């Protein structure tokens, strides 16, 4: 009955926040000072459970590993093997002496899959090894008041029902219900996404519990200010707690490498067993008894099934993944590493993702002029002009007014990222003048401070009087900070280059039109102002006590505004301008304000600049919003209020006829709804973030990707990927790899497919033209597993071929990694070569050994004979039966070699799919050393002593290396015309034909 | 008699020929 | 959903018709080139063997021993009053030496009687073309005294006491060359050590050398072995027809009802052995005339 639990959580949450402080104390039974006694607590503690979510669900070690032994390709693995043993018991308890190959076969195959279990649980246990290094977990302990006294316990400890008081800096212990605040300041952020820190006061504000302001949640942080308030939601009841027990039970999915690899399978399988029957049919036609062409059948569709493909799949995912652990990529799950260029719909996140979610001064206005100051979260960007007066004026108006200072450890950290303590706006303020003027330790010590006066309640102003130290004047430097509609009314004097001009309605208007424009662009703007106090009418002894009029309010010298917002992470517009142009669609889906939200999409690329929402048109042509056509306006804000009355149609047609969109007020489970319906029309989709919003959103999404320490724990468990330098960038790197893994699969995939042919003609013509063994079963294992493994895995090392972050995001329904013209190439036109080949090989050793072609038909019923030792070659001789199978596996070992030899050309021709080989080039060393090692390893199989006995492979004549020479120029150059021609005819028969 | 063949000299020239591809192989994958 | 069969903007079994035909006459195009290829290589494969020799012959070094009852594990099983016992003996030692009747080797053009006392090696020139077709040397069934043909005793060789003939594997170009008179230790064996490719049978063990009591030797002339005078072989373009030396071997003195082990071990210079295959150079049988 989980389905109900879990529908009850994709629900937004309900509330009684909206109660007087009597009906809430009554509900509760709670003292509104004193709390409740620790008798009552400690009898809920024990009723309930402690404050704390539950922990995960732990996975064992054993479930994971027996996982990487099981999924689809270790699972054809494993039929194989279980088909080899079903073979070799018929074979054994049927006929006469019989064979261990198939018993070989079986041990081999279940070798395989062990081993690609041991190491894939290998990677994927290193990935969550060195995730665990991360969990940092301090304790926290609260302050709550019980029984009239206020103590400090384990937050674990704290119940539903009982006083709490936070501080400026503590953090929200469980969700609260506020009685009493005093100017206090919470932080929403990784909860609800709220960028700037929203107060908390105690009176109801909003019928939406997540908005009003009588409620502290849980995980949040009260940034400044002091309040009270009472326990109403406890441990996994909570907000937070909901979001995360939603997150942890949620669906996974089906990866796209997993789906193609299916697909792969059937294909495989399906080819392999319309071998199998149709040739065990045949086999019935011509003599053989329902137990040989039961083993026919068996050993044709086991001989079709690629036996190191697996390994060499697994490794090519993995040597990506060490490329995306090489930039702090890391990559909880293997496969994830190719999901990410698969992506055509990335939803991102804005508050910690698409922003740096910290208060950094954007521009200052001087001398009517705007002046943008560098905001980038490691200070590489334009600086700003900072020899004039008016800069001189305005730095020392904001190092000295504001209640800002830096703490204890705050000394070997940079400018930006150290601890500063007090208000957001302030702590800005303090690392813009420590970054771009010197230091304000020396400079707010310069300015000894007489009389100061904090921000008021109305009319928020904050003033303070300082000493002057200039060695010109020593009249008193007063100054003061405050709203802008504050500042003008108490100001009539303005700075300009050093000296002062009346407040003239030409350069004040020219104010409020800057004041409207760094206003509408979703900034939050501060107006500083300055004045010399008089030293005759205020001189050096006199003491301005605050509490009269001792300063003039009017008269000041406005010196200049100073806004001020989250500013985007460094490469995070560049990046989605990369997306962009790879076809992929950007989405911001925030639960922050949309008037910030459109401001931050204009700002980093999801909304062109050009392109009006349907609001916009209407502002434009002053008409209501309701008359515009919605197909006249390419973007879309998207209110979470609106988007809660929303059907699966509209949302449908709001993704389809809207290209730009952005989802602004968007609660998690809404986040959720947003990603169902983007995976509604089939694209994959991809979910960035960091807070515990994008929990729900980064687990259905096909893949996740977390901020590494910008992130909540929660959003970063239920991801797929953890960006461990925060570098947004790293998407861009990711739907790169993913599409170059992808590609290089392909070429992969077809050279383990392409040497099929070989492998399984041998015997096919043996049951047909009943001619000895052509190719061993030891050797085609020296084949599969020994040589061809090193060139396998060099074509994982393949580049690019053309721009791939210029092509469009490949069709899921439409680019399959394994499609229909891989399998014309490799099993119908490269491996057909290399079978015939093989063939050649092993006529002309017959032939010259005196076993004419001609004379080999009918001959495999007395040749496998194991007492005819007379059997008459085409000259006469008669062949004992050691002396022809000596023959055999020496005509064994050269098919082998064949092989090689030709896979020597399928290699190079496989390297590139498009690019012929004297464009891409033989740069890949792993590939040269490939071929080297193919070789070296083959001739040894052939020439170590004691091979004919073991293994049987015996020695070579010299001519037989040259047998396979023209079949591997001839596969060369047919595959290089083919290039060329799919070049210069980009049109359709050789493209949509061979092209795979 | 023809009905002699010198493998071991065959054998031997192919255990060299793998020695060095392999070697040469090696350097390759070594760049420096 | 899966009827992706047809349509009616046509496809048949996934393709449209104008598509079918474009791979069809693709791939027919396609394998008909690479058959040509492989037909032409093959070709030229064809034209760098002669017809009159083989181009390597080393994998033949030490000729076979073979013998005529073609036994399914060298095993001699029957009883010797059950005529339908023995019928796969006697039919394939019929079949075998249905060619060395006096009828069969009758065309005074293509064989050249040899003699009744074992000679010399005869060479008949090069191996080329050059000579017409050369003679081989007659050998008929009386100098397998005891167990001849079908002359005057179509015996069937069992009624107690059989007969295994054994045979030395034919190959081309191959001169035996018997031990020198300097025989290291060869088992009772006449003095006709130079015209003459030895063979001595024997048991195996102490057990099968006590129940195997007496044996019984047939060759041309009376000697246990293979004449000189019908080698080297010229191959069966050049010499068809052919019929190598025989030499027959009687088991008198059996233990009835017994499985006994014989190793037929054939002597010489140019005669190898082999541990891993039994066949080269020696021969084994596994005899039990069960009553
Ligand atoms: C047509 C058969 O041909 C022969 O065997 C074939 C088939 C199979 O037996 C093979 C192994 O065992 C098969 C194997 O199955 C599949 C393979 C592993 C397959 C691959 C899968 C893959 O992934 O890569 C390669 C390709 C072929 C393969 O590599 C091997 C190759 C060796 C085989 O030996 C080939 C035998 O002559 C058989 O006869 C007898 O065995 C026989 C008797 C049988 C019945 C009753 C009485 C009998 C008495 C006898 C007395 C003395 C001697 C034999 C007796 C014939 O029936
Ligand atoms: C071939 O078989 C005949 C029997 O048909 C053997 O003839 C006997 O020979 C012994 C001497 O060894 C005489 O004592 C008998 O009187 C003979 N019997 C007959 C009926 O002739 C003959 O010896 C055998 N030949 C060989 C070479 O063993
Ligand atoms: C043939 O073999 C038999 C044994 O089957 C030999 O005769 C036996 O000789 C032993 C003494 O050594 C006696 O104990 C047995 O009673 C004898 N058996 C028979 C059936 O006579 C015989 O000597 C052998 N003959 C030849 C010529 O080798
Ligand atoms: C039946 C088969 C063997 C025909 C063989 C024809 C091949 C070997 C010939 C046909 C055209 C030739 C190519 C013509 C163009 C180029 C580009 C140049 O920058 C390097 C040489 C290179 C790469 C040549 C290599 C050899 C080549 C590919
Ligand atoms: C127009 C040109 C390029 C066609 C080239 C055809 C050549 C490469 C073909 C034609 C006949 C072939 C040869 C046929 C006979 C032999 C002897 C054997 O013991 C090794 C293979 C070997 C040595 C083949 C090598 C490739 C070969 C020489
Ligand atoms: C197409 C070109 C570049 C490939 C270069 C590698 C060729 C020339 C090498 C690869 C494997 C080599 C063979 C390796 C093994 C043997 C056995 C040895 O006892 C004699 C040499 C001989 C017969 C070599 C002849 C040359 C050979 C065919
Ligand atoms: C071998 O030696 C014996 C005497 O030891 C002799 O009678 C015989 O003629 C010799 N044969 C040859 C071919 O030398
Ligand atoms: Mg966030
Ligand atoms: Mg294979
Ligand atoms: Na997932």
């Amino acid at each position: 009955k989980e389905r109900d639990m879990d529908e009850l959580k994709k629900e937004v949450s309900m509330d009684d926040h909206k109660l007087s402080l009597d009906e809430l104390h009554r509900k509760y039974g709670t003292d509104l000072s004193r709390g409740l006694t620790p008798a009552r607590a400690a009898e809920i503690l024990a009723r309930d459970g402690p404050n704390a979510l539950t922990p995960p669900p732990t996975t064992p070690e054993w479930v994971k590993f027996c996982r990487q032994l099981f999924g689809g390709f270790s699972m054809l693995l494993w039929i194989g093997a279980i088909l080899c043993f079903l073979a070799y018991g018929i074979q054994a308890a049927t006929e006469e002496e019989p064979q261990n190959d198939n018993l070989y076969l079986g041990v081999v195959l279940s070798a395989v899959v062990i081993i690609t279990g041991c190491f894939s649980y290998y990677q994927e246990a290193k990935s969550s090894k060195i995730m665990e290094s991360f969990k940092n977990m301090v304790p926290q302990q609260a302050l709550v008041i019980r029984n009239g006294e206020k103590m400090s316990i384990n937050a674990e400890e704290v119940v539903v029902g009982d006083l709490v008081e936070v501080k400026g800096g503590d953090r929200i212990p469980a969700d609260l219900r506020i009685i009493s605040a005093n100017g206090c300041k919470v932080d929403n952020s990784s909860l609800t996404g709220e960028s700037e820190p929203q107060t908390r006061s105690p009176d109801f504000t909003n019928e939406n519990p997540l908005e009003t302001r009588n409620i502290a949640f849980f995980s949040t942080n009260c940034v400044e200010g002091t309040a009270r308030g009472i326990v109403v939601y406890t441990g996994d009841r909570t907000v937070m707690g909901r979001i995360a027990t939603l997150a942890s039970g949620l669906e996974g999915g089906q990866t796209p490498i997993a789906a193609e690899i299916e697909h792969f399978i059937h294909i495989i399988t399906g080819v392999a067993v319309f071998l199998g029957v149709s040739f065990f049919i045949l086999s019935l036609i011509l003599e053989y008894t329902w137990l040989e062409a039961v083993i026919f059948l068996i050993g044709i569709i086991v001989a079709n099934v690629p036996e190191g493909l697996l390994a060499t799949v697994t490794v090519c995912l993995t040597l990506t993944a060490k490329r995306m652990a090489r930039k702090n990529c890391l990559v909880k799950n293997l496969e994830a590493v190719e999901t990410l260029g698969s992506t055509s719909t990335i939803c991102s996140d804005k508050t910690g993702t698409l922003t740096q979610n910290r208060m950094t001064v954007a521009h200052m206005w001087s001398d009517n002029q705007i002046h943008e100051a560098d905001t980038t979260e490691n200070q590489s960007g334009v600086s700003f002009d900072k020899t004039s007066a008016t800069w001189l004026a305005l730095s020392r108006i904001a190092g000295l007014c504001n209640r800002a200072v830096f703490q204890a450890n705050q000394e070997n950290l940079p400018i930006l990222k150290r601890a500063v303590a007090g208000d957001a706006s302030e702590s800005a303020l303090l690392k813009c003048i420590e970054l771009c003027c010197g230091s304000v330790k020396e400079m707010r010590e310069r300015y000894t401070k007489i009389v100061e006066i904090p921000f008021n309640s109305t009319n928020k102003y904050q003033l303070s009087i300082h000493k002057n130290p200039n060695t010109a004047e020593p009249r008193h430097l007063l100054v003061m900070k405050g709203a802008p509609e504050r500042i003008l009314d108490r100001c009539s004097s303005i700075l300009i280059h050093g000296k002062e001009q009346p407040l003239d309605e030409e350069l004040k208007d020219a104010f409020q039109n800057a004041y409207l424009e760094l206003g509408g662009l979703g900034e939050r703007v501060l107006g500083f102002c300055h004045l010399f106090l008089p030293d005759e009418q205020f001189p050096e002894g006199f003491q301005f006590d605050t509490d009269d009029v001792n300063f003039p309010l009017d008269n000041l010298c406005f010196v200049g505004l100073i806004s001020m917002i989250d500013p985007p992470r460094a490469a995070v517009p560049d990046a989605v301008g990369k997306c962009r142009s790879a076809g992929i669609k950007v989405i911001m889906v925030t639960g922050d304000h949309p008037i910030t939200a459109k401001a931050i999409a204009k700002g980093v690329g999801i909304i062109s600049e050009g392109n009006e929402t349907v609001e916009d048109i209407a502002a434009r042509l002053n008409i209501p919003v309701s008359q515009v056509n919605p197909r006249d306006a390419k973007a879309c804000v998207v209110h979470g209020s609106d988007l809660k009355d929303m059907t699966s149609e509209q949302l449908d047609d709001i993704l389809k006829y809207h290209t730009e969109i952005v989802f602004a007020r968007t609660s998690p489970q809404q986040k959720l709804i947003i990603v169902e319906g983007c995976q509604r029309q089939g694209a994959i989709v991809a979910v960035t973030g960091d807070g515990v919003n994008d929990s729900p959103a980064s687990k259905k999404a096909d893949i996740g990707v977390a901020m590494g320490i910008a992130g909540s724990d929660v959003s970063k468990q239920a991801a797929d990927m953890i960006l461990l330098d925060d570098n947004f960038a790293s998407i861009v790197t990711g739907v790169e790899e993913g599409r170059l893994i992808f590609d290089n699969l392909k070429k992969s995939i077809a050279y383990t497919l392409t040497s099929n042919i070989p492998e399984i003609t041998p015997f096919l013509i043996f049951i047909i033209a009943n001619i000895p063994l052509p190719l061993g079963t030891v050797t085609i294992l020296c084949i599969d597993l020994g040589t061809d493994m090193v060139p396998a895995i060099s074509l994982a090392y393949e580049q690019a071929e053309s721009d791939i972050m210029k092509r469009q995001p490949r069709n899921p329904k439409t680019d399959k990694l394994v499609n229909e013209q891989l399998i014309s190439m490799a099993y119908g036109q490269i491996g057909m070569i290399q079978a015939l080949g093989g063939f050649f090989t092993y006529f002309v050793i017959l032939a010259e050994n005196g076993f004419l072609p001609i004379h080999l038909l009918g001959l495999r019923v007395n040749w496998d004979d194991r007492w005819i030792n007379d059997v008459e070659d085409s000259y006469g001789q008669q062949w004992t039966y050691e002396q022809r199978k000596i023959v055999e596996f020496t005509c064994h070992t050269p098919f082998f070699v064949t092989i090689v030899v030709v896979q020597w050309a399928d290699l190079v021709i496989c390297k590139t799919r498009r690019n012929s080989v004297f464009q891409q080039g033989m740069k890949n060393k792993i590939l040269i050393f490939g071929l080297f090692e193919e070789t070296a390893l083959a001739a040894f199989l052939s020439y170590c002593p004691g091979m004919g006995v073991a293994l049987r492979m015996y020695p070579l004549k010299p001519t037989w290396w040259f047998c396979a020479f023209p079949y591997s120029l001839l596969i060369f150059v047919y595959d290089e015309v083919r290039k060329l021609i799919i070049r210069r005819r980009p049109g359709g028969w050789v493209e949509k034909e061979t092209y795979y | 008699d023809p009905f002699y063949y010198d493998y071991e000299t065959v054998r031997n020239g192919g255990l060299i020929f793998a020695a060095l591809a392999f070697i040469v192989g090696l350097i390759i994958i070594l760049s420096k | 959903k899966k009827f992706i069969w047809n349509s009616e903007k046509k496809e048949f079994l996934g393709r449209t018709g104008g598509s079918w035909f474009k791979i069809l006459l693709f791939y027919v195009i396609f394998y008909g080139c690479l058959a040509g290829i492989f037909i032409g290589t093959i070709q030229v494969m064809l034209l760098t063997i002669s017809e009159f020799k083989p181009t390597y012959q080393d994998r033949v070094a030490p000729p076979g021993l073979t013998q005529i009852p073609q036994s399914q594990k060298t095993e001699i099983s029957f009883r010797p009053n059950d005529p339908q016992s023995y019928e796969s003996y006697v039919v394939s030692i019929v079949r075998f030496l249905e060619k060395y009747k006096d009828l069969a080797q009758k065309d005074d053009m293509i064989f050249e009687d040899c003699g009744n006392v074992p000679s010399e090696l005869k060479e008949r020139g090069e191996y080329n073309n050059e000579r017409g077709e050369r003679k081989v040397c007659r050998f008929r069934l009386e100098w397998l005294g005891n167990c001849s043909g079908l002359n005057d005793e179509t015996y069937g060789y069992k009624d107690g006491k059989p007969c295994v003939i054994i045979k030395l594997n034919r190959v081309l170009g191959f001169k035996p060359k018997p031990p020198k008179n300097e025989s290291l230790e060869t088992y009772p064996v006449m003095k006709y050590n130079p015209y003459v490719l030895p063979v001595h049978c024997t048991g195996k063990r102490d057990e099968d050398k006590e129940k195997v009591g007496t044996m019984e030797y047939f060759g041309l002339g009376g000697y246990p072995g293979f004449p000189l005078q019908y080698y080297p072989y010229y191959g069966k373009l050049l010499q068809p027809k052919y019929l190598q030396p025989l030499m027959a071997v009687q088991f008198t003195n059996l233990t009835m009802d017994t499985e006994i082990r014989i190793e037929c071990k054939a002597y010489g210079e140019n005669i190898g052995y082999s541990e891993k295959d039994r066949f080269q150079g020696r021969f084994d049988v596994k005899i039990e005339v069960k009553s």
